[PDB]
DNA sequence: GCTGACCTTTGACCTAG
DNA sequence: CTAGGTCAAAGGTCAGC
């Protein structure tokens, strides 16, 4: 049981002769596209090919024909670097919203998409975007969060105005999980790129391209999890699993802001006031 | 002759004269619930020299000549896959195995609530919740767990299981859903039975499940993943819940891409339907407390005990 | 929560 | 209004 | 861009009822 | 005589140099 072409190990007969996988692929590609030979030196097309034909390989046995480069993690790396009680968090939300508008223009194909499409995609999942932002920004501190204005918010002070259950939802279902699994900035920008390219948004003009960009984000993030963490088998799936909790938190989160708006007590910045008023 | 590829026959297989290659192709396709995608016009003619080229064309020609789908009768991580397939198929009969029937109670245009369909729908809901806990038991390692944490996971995922299961019973041509006893309701009767504002979105979810082409195995695994989730509040042993759900995720991926070679992007989509399921069940949970006052009697025991 | 307990055990 | 629309305007 | 180790799919042959 | 099952030998992919 030895290759009759270069003496390599063989599992069986191919094209009529005992051979290895190297001689197999070489012969197949040579037929499709039209000197001592051992495993040490099998890589002269004559000898190699001539020895394959000499040992009895049949050309008629060949049958007929049967980190990415359009959404590379390269641009997400560049993005997260490029940009990065109740009234203070609304403050930081308004400060961050400008930088979110800026963070849109750094995703490879976000600029080429249409005029309405930009505004719809951006003000459709802005709250989940910024919630992901400071949720990933709050990995260091334990039971609190860090805003975009250097403000620490936590414990009963964060729990003071009947807004502690949602704070603990963010701390338990997002912050502590991101810390426990050590999510990279790249993976963060990929998740926020998926939240960004939401094809189920209303009034979208030709949302198929949005969903396609979301496909390329899926594939590029997945291949990135293949290269960066090959030891971790389930890295892409369980980081995707973070999005359901993000939407669930963002819902009650946004409704809190809704009642807060329609009671007129909290001074809400105008740019923030827009996204709440569709 | 072979009616598919014009080759030497080996007998009448699955209803027509066929060769051994097409026989094995059809058996492998039906047994493993394969999904093929053609890279051309799906016109690719199949014969003696042009075989394969496109698997969807070959299977399509098998169904055009009249092969009977009815006649048809790594491993470490696939074991639990087959186990959950058994559990979900024995705790929820699939739509194409129910002799379904209809009713005519408030079937034209919508009303606020129909008491009778709320009654029949209530006993049906209690039944399906029982079988939901039965599906939970037969999951690998769910029994050997903290009782308070099992109650936590079931309390948190019961509505998601209900919406997913009832949305795997949808008929697009009639815009109808069918329950576990054959009771088939249209959108109007679903609204009148006690769905209300949920209806429109729930049915929406149903249509969003149609392009995914999920089978019973993928639905069972997704159900288990919604059940076994380490993000539920008030968990006493959440890390072991997450560890218990990891192999379900990996097995779901291996299975999904096992049934779809040309669509290696369906695992993130089928997994991301959970993102919508969260909001749907999140509004349904309070839809129950809106149904609290509209019923003259009271809420059935298991429904209120599992939904609050 | 009687139903859950009786069902589990 | 068009605050975001004008923020992406330039 | 070719290479080749590693995986999946096909089909001629087989056994049972 | 036709199911389902088997496994050598075709096909394919895609880091790594
Ligand atoms: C979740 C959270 C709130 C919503 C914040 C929103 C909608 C965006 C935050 C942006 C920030 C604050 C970014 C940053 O830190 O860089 C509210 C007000 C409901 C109260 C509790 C904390
Ligand atoms: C429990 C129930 C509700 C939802 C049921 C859903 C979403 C599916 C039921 C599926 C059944 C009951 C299938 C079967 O018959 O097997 C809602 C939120 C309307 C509130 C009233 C009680
Ligand atoms: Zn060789
Ligand atoms: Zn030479
Ligand atoms: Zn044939
Ligand atoms: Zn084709």
């Amino acid at each position: 049981h030895i290759c009759a072409i270069c003496g390599d190990r063989s599992s069986g007969k191919h094209y009529g002769v005992y051979s290895c996988e190297g001689c197999k692929g070489f012969f197949k590609r040579t037929v499709r596209k039209d000197c001592l030979i051992d495993k040490r030196q099998r890589n002269c097309q004559y000898c190699r090919y001539q020895k394959c034909l000499a040992m009895g390989m049949k050309r008629e046995a060949v049958q007929e024909e049967r980190a990415n480069e359009d959404m590379p993690v390269e641009r997400i790396l560049e993005a997260e670097l490029a940009v990065e009680p109740v009234t203070n968090i609304c403050q930081a939300a308004d400060k961050q919203l400008f930088t979110l508008v800026e963070w849109a223009k750094r995703i490879p194909h976000f600029s080429e998409l249409p005029l309405d499409d930009q505004v719809i995609l951006l003000r459709a999942g802005w709250n989940e975007l910024l919630i992901a932002s400071f949720s990933h920004r709050s990995i260091a501190v334990k039971d609190g969060i860090l805003l975009a204005t250097g403000l620490h918010v936590h414990r009963n002070s964060a729990h003071s105005a009947g807004v502690g259950a949602i704070f603990d939802r963010v701390l338990t279902e997002l912050v502590s999980k991101m810390r426990d699994m050590q999510m990279d900035k790249t993976e963060l920008g990929c998740l926020r790129a998926i939240v960004l390219f939401n094809p189920d948004s209303k009034g979208l003009s030709n949302p198929a391209e949005v969903e396609a960009l979301r496909e390329k984000v899926y594939a590029s993030l997945e291949a990135y999890c293949k290269h960066k963490y090959p030891e971790q088998p389930g890295r892409f799936a369980k980081l995707l699993l973070r999005l359901p909790a993000l939407r669930s938190i963002g819902l009650k989160c946004l409704e809190h802001l809704f009642f807060f708006k329609l009671i007129g007590d909290t001074p809400i910045d105008t740019f923030l006031m827009e996204m709440l008023e569709a | 002759p072979c009616f598919v590829c014009q080759d030497k026959s080996s007998g009448y297989h699955y209803g027509v004269s066929a060769c051994e290659g097409c026989k094995g192709f059809f058996r492998r396709s039906i047994q493993k619930n394969m999904i093929y995608t053609c890279h051309r016009d799906k016109n690719c003619v199949i014969n003696k020299v042009t075989r394969n080229r496109c698997q969807y064309c070959r299977l399509q020609k098998c169904f055009e000549v009249g092969m009977s789908k009815e006649s048809v009768r790594t491993a470490e991580l696939d074991d639990l896959t087959e186990k959950i397939r058994k559990a979900h198929q024995e705790t929820f009969p699939s739509l194409c195995q129910l002799g379904k029937y209809t009713t005519n109670s408030s079937a034209d245009h919508r009303v606020r609530l129909d008491l009778g369909l709320w009654d029949k729908f209530s006993e049906l809901a209690t039944k399906c919740i029982i079988k939901i806990v039965e599906f939970a038991k037969r999951l690998p390692g769910f029994t050997g767990l903290t009782i308070a944490d099992q109650i936590t996971l079931l309390k948190a995922a019961c509505l998601d299981i209900l919406i997913l299961r009832i949305c795997t019973r949808y008929t697009p041509e009639q815009d109808t859903m069918t329950f576990s006893d054959g009771l088939t309701l249209n959108r109007t009767q679903m609204h009148n039975a006690g769905f209300g504002p949920l209806t429109d979105l729930v049915f929406t979810f149903a249509n969003q499940l149609l392009p995914l082409e999920m089978d019973d195995t993928e639905t069972g695994l997704l159900s288990a993943i919604c059940l076994i989730c380490g993000d539920r509040q008030d968990l006493e042993e959440p890390t072991k819940v997450d560890k218990l759900q990891e192999p379900l995720l990996e097995a779901l991926k291996i299975y999904i891409r096992k049934r779809r070679p040309s669509k290696p992007h369906m695992f993130p989509k089928i997994l991301m339907k959970i993102t919508d399921l969260r909001s749907i069940s999140a509004k349904g949970a309070e839809r129950v407390i809106t149904l609290k006052m509209e019923i003259p009697g009271s809420m059935p025991p298991l429904i209120q005990e599992m939904l609050e | 929560h009687k139903i859950l307990h009786r069902l589990l055990q």
